[PDB]
């Protein structure tokens, strides 16, 4: 899954 | 002559010879896949593995920019975060070319 | 000798140098910061990649803001005379100009200032590379079809 920082 | 060139005592800036390889442009989010890692680090490692014996570092990082820009796009169930893109940002204060290899 | 040029950094010192990887995956509960799934893949990939470039890789996981500063200060006080270069990789949450320790933020200038040409003499004239996987704000790039 894509997440951000 | 002039007052601000040809110094008798040579100095360099204290900020010289730094390179900041940011994963994303100023102001932007930076994307990470929970299984594969971040888009930027995946791409940076792949380009160093392929080109560090062949290309100058800025040219490697330019391939990293192209890989991140062209090959990744976010997938999210939240429409706010879906279908988004990323460009890394190379910030160079270096004063010379940088090759990871040298002549034997 | 013959004509000489000075266009590339000397990279044939005895050692390529250090590659410090700060891999912040789990954050203290009181911060409310979510764990960064996938970061261990990055830290492992970087370790392998820089090992094959002959860097001395040191991996650090889940450091507080105090530990990040202490680590950077201590590394900047080593004798890098026999090293060609220095690399630091930061994997964390972040904002413009900021990287997160597990218990709050560190200004990136505080980290990089230890390595200034006047403050880390054994790295003066040598490339100092900071590789930063972290957000720099909250803008989203919608892209454009090509």
């Amino acid at each position: 899954x894509d997440f951000f920082x | 002559s002039g007052v601000d060139d040809d110094m008798a005592c040579h100095k360099i800036p204290v900020e010289a010879d730094f390179l900041y390889a940011y994963s994303t442009a100023p102001g932007y989010y930076s994307w990470r896949n929970s299984k594969d890692g971040s888009w930027f680090i995946q791409s940076l490692c792949a380009m160093l593995k392929q080109y560090a014996d062949k290309l100058e570092f800025m040219h490697i990082l330019t391939r990293v920019n192209r890989k991140v820009a062209t090959e990744f796009e976010s997938f999210s169930f939240d429409a706010t975060f879906h279908a988004k893109k990323q460009i890394p940002c190379i910030v160079s204060m270096l004063t010379k070319e940088l090759y990871f290899y040298h002549l034997e | 000798s013959g004509i000489s040029l000075d266009n590339s950094y000397k990279m044939d010192y005895p050692e390529m140098g250090l590659c410090i990887i700060i891999n912040n995956k789990n954050f203290h509960k009181s911060t409310g910061m979510t764990s960064r799934s996938g970061t261990d893949v990055d830290a492992a990939n970087l370790r392998e990649t820089f090992r094959n470039l002959k860097y001395e890789v040191r991996n650090k996981n889940d450091l507080t803001r105090e530990e990040i500063v202490e680590l950077m200060r201590d590394v900047s006080k080593e004798d890098h005379s026999k090293r060609s270069s220095f690399v630091c990789v930061l994997l964390s949450h972040g904002e413009e100009g900021i990287i997160f320790g597990t218990n709050g933020p560190v200004d990136l200038k505080k980290i990089t200032n230890f390595f200034r040409g006047d403050r880390c003499r054994s790295l003066t004239g040598k490339p100092k590379l900071f590789i930063i996987q972290a957000c720099r704000g909250t803008e989203l790039d919608c892209g454009i079809e090509t």
